[PDB]
């Protein structure tokens, strides 16, 4: 009692962004690349068009 | 600007250029040496001038 007193309010928010981020998932792949500079030799055929 | 083609050294090493690069690096040139001479599809034995 005998004081009176001065209120400023104010608010905060708590949010979660990264639980939603993530790394889905990773994949790779196999390629034979046409460099010339070879030979044949190893087997043959296969794979014909 | 001739656009000569390497292959790197020795067969069946890693270096080499490319098939895909082979093509276009091959083809253009054709076209300057034809361009030139050849202005068009066909070579000009008796040669090509532009005007």
């Amino acid at each position: 009692v005998g004081f009176g007193f001065i209120a400023i309010t104010l608010l905060t928010m708590f949010i979660n962004v990264g639980l939603t981020l993530k790394h889905t998932e990773t994949i790779i792949n196999k390629y034979k690349n046409y460099k010339w500079d070879s030979g044949l030799p190893t087997e043959y055929a296969d794979r014909i068009a | 600007m001739k656009q000569n083609i390497n292959i790197g050294n020795v067969v069946d090493d890693g270096t080499g250029d490319y098939l895909r690069k082979g093509g276009i690096k091959i083809n253009e040139n054709f076209d300057e040496l034809y361009y030139e001479l050849g202005d068009g599809d066909v070579p000009y034995s008796a040669g090509a001038w532009k005007t």
